[PDB]
RNA sequence: AGUGAGGGCGCGAGCGAUAACGUCCGCGUCCGAGCGCGGGAACAACCGAGACCGCCAGCUAAGGCCCCCAAGUCUGGGCU
RNA sequence: GCAUGAGUAACGAUAAAGAGGGUGAGAAUCCCUCUCGCCGUAAGCCCAAGGGUUCCUACGCAAUGGUCGUCAGCGUAGGG
RNA sequence: GCACCUCGAUGUCGGCUCGUCGCAUCCUGGGGCUGAAGAAGGUCCCAAGGGUUGGGCUGUUCGCCCAUUAAAGCGGCACGCGAGCUGGGUUCAGAACGUCGUGAGACAGUUCGGUCUCUAUCCGCCACGGGCGCAGGAGGCUUGAGGGGGGCUCUUCCUAGUACGAGAGGACCGGAAGGGACGCACCUCUGGUUUCCCAGCUGUCCCUCCAGGGGCAUAAGCUGGGUAGCCAUGUGCGGAAGGGAUAACCGCUGAAAGCAUCUAAGCGGGAAGCCCGCCCCAAGAUGAGGCCUCCCACGGCGUCAAGCCGGUAAGGACCCGGGAAGACGACCCGGUGGAUGGGCCGGGGGUGUAAGCGCCGCGAGGCGUUGAGCCGACCGGUCCCAAUCGUCCGAGGUCU
């Protein structure tokens, strides 16, 4: 009787695996599954990961972006269906895990304390360029 | 009625039609029939059942030959379900469809000696503007000396939870036979680990 | 309530509930067996545990990390190359809590001997 | 989630710019409003021979707000501020621009003019 | 708060029956096995030091 | 006529709080209100507030009646 | 010597509102001092009756006689 | 004089303790050691008032000490 | 009004808190009449189940006003509630205005200020144990007598722009959807806390000079975060359906009284109310109940006692390891034939790239090793440590 399996068992007919690692400061485009009214299209959504918090398929994450002035935060289950990909537009190398502190600095700000990061990019370029030889002949 | 024993073990939530749903999630399989009682004996309907499976070395004589009358092997618990007489031998979770809508019963958390405003939802003072020392407490319990006396189940501190808890028409969201699972759309009171019972709603 | 927390308060604030259980580390590793009213002696065991375990990792890192306890580098040494070597084959359970048959006069404390194991 | 006294800027060019809401229009009892729902709120401030004046009080619909709403899906959305339009009493928009998004609880709630001159639905 | 105050002075009767529950347990005793000197369970036994077979102090 | 009845504002110890030594005379078909709180009695005040009531609902048709007389001659 | 706060009830008056467990007089009565006994569920002053003491004897009063609760589920005759 | 409240309120600053060793009929409370904490325009040091042997030594615990006590501003003697 | 209890003390307004009862009903429910076309309204009858908002002004009760609402009911309970709180008012001593008095002083006139008492004995009330009983002793599982809880309501749409109406408007009946408040439970999500789970920072003192660390700055020095747990702002679910008997009220059949009459015999219908139904307590229900299973025969005396001694039986208690159980008791799990707590290991999760070294820069630092290092509780594993060894109690069944 592992309680715990018996939840992650219950789970695991949800569980994605194709959305890509991404970490906070990384900028990000949630292509998100919508209703207008009848239809379902897909609407983008595009800003810094401010924040991640796991607790394995419950895990989500907040996107903040602003929009026609006014900022905007998003809130999205991890492995929600409704994702429909998710592209790393950036990455930056945030010091901590939460970046709420954001929330209050000019965009000049932002960027200045929201450096690309370098390592994470080179192995993005890095990868890919490697994964390439066989999706060839 | 029909109905079954079980533990509740967490809960998630899962996705269904592009919304997401909470659910509890309860162990409830099996379940051995080990003793049914007819009005001729008993005066009444119901079935006793077994469940959770409990080490020999430690069941006693008494409950070892009612243990034998039946013709199953030890088990931890046993609960009766009420006016439900199962064709069948042992009770399985498979007696639930997807769909369908269930009353379960728990013994809630425990809360020990509570507060009136944490039992009962009083008021409480104010946290300024005077109180001297009444910040959580319930106030006045009468009126002078007609009648002279606290009515009977004034509300008052005292304990609360560790109790006999049962929510109504709760959805079978799914069930999964080969790990004798139940789903179901909701919160089930008391801790995961604790005994649970699922009941077929009375709700029409 | 107080539900699934662990860990005892021993009716000390944080600041001094920590430099118990160090100076009942120092001075169990120093002497090797301490006499202590039971509940310290129940939530020390696992401290002191740990302390020892670190050092059967015998690495620097290791070092400096239960020097911020012991502060002892006489002592540290001592563990390390005396106590340490003791455990490199049992894995935790380095400690032992035995209850005595003596109460305090005073206030009546039920006693217990913390100590390491052979 | 707002309530009685809450400060919300207004998304419109009706002129207004601050209004206070003094009443939520869900129920009898109703203690917050969200996004969606209609408040009765007194203008504070506003930019000189717009339509509405100081002292006006009128009626108006939450478009966005600091408390997070949740949505069926599971997701959640949040923004800066908290914003209304300023509707007449057949609960039509009284300006003729909106500004900044609004939240898609908008449509189902069945504001759809508000929608349209959206500049952008969340 | 007005001070509240015993209205009667209690009886012998209703004072004694309040101890009706004061009353003390003989502290519950095992034999050693080694020494076979009475002694609390479960405590390392204070006339021989033995506990477990093993000898754990000296006494 | 409603007539309102209440405690009094200010002196008078224990006695005026524990009496409703006010009134109140709201005269209907005018609106015009008169209160009094004067006198220890309620109906000594009763008496006032009927005896002012009565002069100023007379006194507003008077005054109607005037600026009808005053106003057709102009 | 004590008394010089009386009170209730019936009756006759004044005051009062042909109110008051109201107030003030007059005639009487009882409580006061008979908060001793029976009745009126309980109840100073209403009904019965003025307790020297004893009785495991008797008659009556008021009020009662279906059970609590002593004595008629009595006898005629009506009504509801 | 002795009860009741009652083995209840309280044990007088939330600066804080732990272990080892010793002494002793007896040790959470006395001594020694190590660790920890607190004050440091004081919670350290020196005058003046006032107090009048409380000072040092040895022996001692009935009472005094809000518990304990082998300890003490406590008791006895000696000295100063 | 009277002056009957209380002056060897019955604390006095409003507010807050907690209510509970009345029904002369404010709303919701059922009706009759209507100057009831419909929609609405008026008036009366039944009905107390539930409900009965938030603000501006004033000490205010009252009252006016704003914005809503199905409605914003009225009363009793020492105008309920100060050994429950407040103390704005009132009702001491200070001080002032107006005012009266030669004056001292005075004012149902006004103004500023003005000490509200740690310990509950009995009854009552909320919770929780101990004893005994329940004629053999047990371990389980139950029956529900009798109680408690709960009971609100709106809007939209379909029926249907239909019946009705000149039009404007606009239904009954039946069906659907979304709300407000309130209740119970829960922690998956959202959102808090998370006193040492991780990191950064200032000053100072210390270890060991550098590095690295530790104390103190709170009873966390500060800050940025934060699992489990407890939580609401978050999630689920609830009120019902239905059965029965009725109220006002509408009827059938029907005399007395050839006719008529809901009634005198007899029958039907009919409320958010009543009894059920739903949830919870529950056999001290001394009227102490029921079902399944287990233990056995007395070992000895005692006339009058269905008694006693005292080993055992089924079992139980003690002690110990613990526990989303808990003030203590109680309750639940486990005690080596064992995973119960501790450590160790793994997973989850938090923090966010340790120390050390190498490289770059005069340097503060930067880059790499690196998602590193550390890592409470959650989900599991592991006998390394600790639940050693033991002790006590408990039938042998009264009579027709
Ligand atoms: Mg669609
Ligand atoms: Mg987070
Ligand atoms: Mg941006
Ligand atoms: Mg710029
Ligand atoms: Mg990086
Ligand atoms: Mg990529
Ligand atoms: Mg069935
Ligand atoms: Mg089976
Ligand atoms: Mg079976
Ligand atoms: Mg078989
Ligand atoms: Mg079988
Ligand atoms: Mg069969
Ligand atoms: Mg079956
Ligand atoms: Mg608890
Ligand atoms: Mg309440
Ligand atoms: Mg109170
Ligand atoms: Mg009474
Ligand atoms: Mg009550
Ligand atoms: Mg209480
Ligand atoms: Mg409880
Ligand atoms: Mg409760
Ligand atoms: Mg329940
Ligand atoms: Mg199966
Ligand atoms: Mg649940
Ligand atoms: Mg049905
Ligand atoms: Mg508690
Ligand atoms: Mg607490
Ligand atoms: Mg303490
Ligand atoms: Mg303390
Ligand atoms: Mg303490
Ligand atoms: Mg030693
Ligand atoms: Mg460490
Ligand atoms: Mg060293
Ligand atoms: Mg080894
Ligand atoms: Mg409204
Ligand atoms: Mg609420
Ligand atoms: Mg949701
Ligand atoms: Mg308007
Ligand atoms: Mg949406
Ligand atoms: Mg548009
Ligand atoms: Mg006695
Ligand atoms: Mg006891
Ligand atoms: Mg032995
Ligand atoms: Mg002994
Ligand atoms: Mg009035
Ligand atoms: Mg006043
Ligand atoms: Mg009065
Ligand atoms: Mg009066
Ligand atoms: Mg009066
Ligand atoms: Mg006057
Ligand atoms: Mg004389
Ligand atoms: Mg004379
Ligand atoms: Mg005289
Ligand atoms: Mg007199
Ligand atoms: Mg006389
Ligand atoms: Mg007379
Ligand atoms: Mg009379
Ligand atoms: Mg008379
Ligand atoms: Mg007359
Ligand atoms: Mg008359
Ligand atoms: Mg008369
Ligand atoms: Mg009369
Ligand atoms: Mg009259
Ligand atoms: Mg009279
Ligand atoms: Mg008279
Ligand atoms: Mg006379
Ligand atoms: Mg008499
Ligand atoms: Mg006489
Ligand atoms: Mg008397
Ligand atoms: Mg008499
Ligand atoms: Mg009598
Ligand atoms: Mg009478
Ligand atoms: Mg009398
Ligand atoms: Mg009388
Ligand atoms: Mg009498
Ligand atoms: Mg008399
Ligand atoms: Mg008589
Ligand atoms: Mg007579
Ligand atoms: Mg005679
Ligand atoms: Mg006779
Ligand atoms: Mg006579
Ligand atoms: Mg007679
Ligand atoms: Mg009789
Ligand atoms: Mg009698
Ligand atoms: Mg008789
Ligand atoms: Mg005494
Ligand atoms: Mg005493
Ligand atoms: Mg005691
Ligand atoms: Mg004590
Ligand atoms: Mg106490
Ligand atoms: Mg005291
Ligand atoms: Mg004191
Ligand atoms: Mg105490
Ligand atoms: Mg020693
Ligand atoms: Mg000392
Ligand atoms: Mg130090
Ligand atoms: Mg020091
Ligand atoms: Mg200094
Ligand atoms: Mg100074
Ligand atoms: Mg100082
Ligand atoms: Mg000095
Ligand atoms: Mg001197
Ligand atoms: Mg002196
Ligand atoms: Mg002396
Ligand atoms: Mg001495
Ligand atoms: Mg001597
Ligand atoms: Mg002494
Ligand atoms: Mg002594
Ligand atoms: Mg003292
Ligand atoms: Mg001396
Ligand atoms: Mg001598
Ligand atoms: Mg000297
Ligand atoms: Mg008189
Ligand atoms: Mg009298
Ligand atoms: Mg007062
Ligand atoms: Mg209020
Ligand atoms: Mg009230
Ligand atoms: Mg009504
Ligand atoms: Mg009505
Ligand atoms: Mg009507
Ligand atoms: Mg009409
Ligand atoms: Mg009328
Ligand atoms: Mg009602
Ligand atoms: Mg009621
Ligand atoms: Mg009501
Ligand atoms: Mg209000
Ligand atoms: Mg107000
Ligand atoms: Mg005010
Ligand atoms: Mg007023
Ligand atoms: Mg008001
Ligand atoms: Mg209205
Ligand atoms: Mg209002
Ligand atoms: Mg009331
Ligand atoms: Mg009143
Ligand atoms: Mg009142
Ligand atoms: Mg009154
Ligand atoms: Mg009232
Ligand atoms: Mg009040
Ligand atoms: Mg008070
Ligand atoms: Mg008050
Ligand atoms: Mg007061
Ligand atoms: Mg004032
Ligand atoms: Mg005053
Ligand atoms: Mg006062
Ligand atoms: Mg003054
Ligand atoms: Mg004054
Ligand atoms: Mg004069
Ligand atoms: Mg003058
Ligand atoms: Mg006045
Ligand atoms: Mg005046
Ligand atoms: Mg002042
Ligand atoms: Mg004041
Ligand atoms: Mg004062
Ligand atoms: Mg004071
Ligand atoms: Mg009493
Ligand atoms: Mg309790
Ligand atoms: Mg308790
Ligand atoms: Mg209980
Ligand atoms: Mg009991
Ligand atoms: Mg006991
Ligand atoms: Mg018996
Ligand atoms: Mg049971
Ligand atoms: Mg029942
Ligand atoms: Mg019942
Ligand atoms: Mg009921
Ligand atoms: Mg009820
Ligand atoms: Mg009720
Ligand atoms: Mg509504
Ligand atoms: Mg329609
Ligand atoms: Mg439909
Ligand atoms: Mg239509
Ligand atoms: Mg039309
Ligand atoms: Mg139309
Ligand atoms: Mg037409
Ligand atoms: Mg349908
Ligand atoms: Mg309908
Ligand atoms: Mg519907
Ligand atoms: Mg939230
Ligand atoms: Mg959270
Ligand atoms: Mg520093
Ligand atoms: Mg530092
Ligand atoms: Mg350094
Ligand atoms: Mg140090
Ligand atoms: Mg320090
Ligand atoms: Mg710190
Ligand atoms: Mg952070
Ligand atoms: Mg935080
Ligand atoms: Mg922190
Ligand atoms: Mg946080
Ligand atoms: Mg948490
Ligand atoms: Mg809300
Ligand atoms: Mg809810
Ligand atoms: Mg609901
Ligand atoms: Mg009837
Ligand atoms: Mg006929
Ligand atoms: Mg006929
Ligand atoms: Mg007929
Ligand atoms: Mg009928
Ligand atoms: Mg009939
Ligand atoms: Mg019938
Ligand atoms: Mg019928
Ligand atoms: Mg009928
Ligand atoms: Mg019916
Ligand atoms: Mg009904
Ligand atoms: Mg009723
Ligand atoms: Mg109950
Ligand atoms: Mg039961
Ligand atoms: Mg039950
Ligand atoms: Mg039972
Ligand atoms: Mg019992
Ligand atoms: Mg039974
Ligand atoms: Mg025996
Ligand atoms: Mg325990
Ligand atoms: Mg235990
Ligand atoms: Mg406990
Ligand atoms: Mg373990
Ligand atoms: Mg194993
Ligand atoms: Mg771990
Ligand atoms: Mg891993
Ligand atoms: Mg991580
Ligand atoms: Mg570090
Ligand atoms: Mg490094
Ligand atoms: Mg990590
Ligand atoms: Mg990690
Ligand atoms: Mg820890
Ligand atoms: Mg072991
Ligand atoms: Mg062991
Ligand atoms: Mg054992
Ligand atoms: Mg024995
Ligand atoms: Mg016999
Ligand atoms: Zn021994």
């Amino acid at each position: 009787m592992n309680r715990g399996a018996l939840i992650k068992l219950v789970e695991s007919r949800y569980v994605r695996t194709d959305l890509p690692e991404f970490r906070p400061g990384d900028t990000v485009r949630v292509s998100y599954k919508v209703k207008e009214g009848n239809r379902t299209r897909i609407q983008d959504f595009e800003g810094i990961v401010i924040r991640i918090r796991r607790n394995g398929f419950n895990t989500t994450f907040t996107v903040r972006k602003v929009s026609y002035g006014v900022g905007v935060e998003r809130i999205f289950p991890l492995h929600s269906p409704l994702i429909q990909k998710i592209d790393i537009v950036q990455r930056g190398r945030a010091r901590r895990a939460k970046l709420y502190f954001i929330r209050n600095l000019s965009d000049r700000e932002i960027r200045r304390k929201l450096r690309a990061d370098r390592k994470r990019i080179d192995k993005d370029r890095a990868a890919e360029r490697a994964a390439k030889e066989e999706v060839q002949k | 009625m029909k109905g079954i024993l079980g533990v509740k073990v967490g809960m998630t939530r899962i996705f269904r039609d592009d919304r997401a749903v909470p659910v509890t999630v309860i162990l409830a399989g099996p379940c051995p029939v080990v003793q049914r009682r007819t009005p001729e004996k008993d005066g009444y309907t119901a079935v006793q059942l077994g469940f959770l499976p409990q080490n020999p070395k430690r069941v006693n004589r008494p409950l070892k030959g009612h243990f034998a009358k039946a013709g199953v092997e030890p088990v931890r618990i046993l609960r009766e379900i009420r006016d439900f007489n199962p064709e069948g031998d042992t009770v399985t979770v498979e007696i639930f469809k997807p769909g369908e809508r269930v009353d379960v019963t728990g013994t809630s958390k425990g809360r020990g000696f509570a507060g009136v405003m944490k039992r009962w939802n009083f008021a409480g003072g104010p946290d300024s503007h005077g109180a001297h020392k009444i910040h959580r407490h319930p106030g006045s319990i009468g009126n002078r000396k007609t009648p002279g006396r606290v009515y009977k189940g004034k509300k008052m501190a005292g304990h609360y939870g560790a109790e006999r808890v049962t929510v109504m028409n709760l959805e079978v969201v799914d069930v999964i036979p080969e790990e004798n699972l139940l789903l179901v759309k909701g919160a089930v009171p008391g801790p995961n680990g604790g005994l649970v019972i699922v009941r077929e709603t009375k709700k029409a | 309530m107080r539900h699934l927390k662990s860990g005892r308060k021993l009716n000390r604030h944080s600041s001094h509930r920590l430099a118990l259980y160090r100076n009942q580390a120092k001075s169990l590793l120093t002497h090797g067996r301490i006499t202590t009213t039971v509940p310290k002696a129940k939530e020390l065991r696992g401290f002191v545990d740990h302390l020892i375990h670190l050092a059967k990792r015998g690495d620097l890192h290791a070092r400096r990390l239960v020097l911020r306890d012991l502060q002892d580098v006489k002592l540290v040494r001592k563990l390390f190359d005396e106590i340490a070597p003791r455990y490199r084959d049992r894995q935790g359970g380095y400690t032992r809590v035995l209850k005595l048959a003596e109460r305090r006069r005073g206030d009546g404390a039920p006693l217990a001997l913390v100590e390491l194991v052979e | 989630m707002i309530q009685p006294q809450t400060y919300l800027e207004v998304a419109d060019n009706t002129g207004a710019r601050k209004i206070m809401c003094i009443r939520v229009l869900k129920g009898s009892n109703a203690k917050y409003a969200t996004v969606g729902d209609v408040i009765v709120a007194s203008v504070k401030e506003a930019i000189p021979r717009g339509a509405v004046k100081e002292g006006d009080v009128v009626k108006a619909v939450v478009v966005r707000t600091k408390k997070e709403v949740k949505r069926p899906d599971g997701s959640a959305i949040r923004f800066d501020d908290n914003a209304a339009v300023i509707i007449n009493n057949q609960l039509e928009p009284r300006g003729t621009r909106v500004f900044g998004p609004v939240a898609r609880e908008l449509r189902e709630k069945g504001f759809m003019k508000i929608v349209s001159l959206a500049p952008e639905v969340l | 708060a007005k001070h509240p105050v015993p209205k009667k002075k209690t009886s012998k009767a209703r004072r004694d029956a309040r101890r009706s529950h004061h009353a003390l347990t003989p502290p519950i005793l095992v034999p050693c096995p080694e020494c076979k000197a009475m002694k609390p369970p479960h405590t390392v036994c204070p006339e021989c030091g033995y506990y477990a077979g093993r000898k754990v102090l000296e006494v | 006529l409603r007539i309102d009845t209440f405690r009094s504002s200010g002196a008078g110890g224990q006695h005026v709080n524990t009496t409703d030594s006010a009134i109140r005379i709201t005269h209907l078909p005018t609106g015009i209100v008169v209160e009094c709180q004067d006198e220890r009695s309620q109906h000594k005040n009763k008496a006032k507030a009927l005896s002012v009531l009565g002069a100023r609902i007379h006194a507003a048709e008077m005054a109607k009646r005037q600026q009808a007389e005053a106003s057709t001659r102009r």
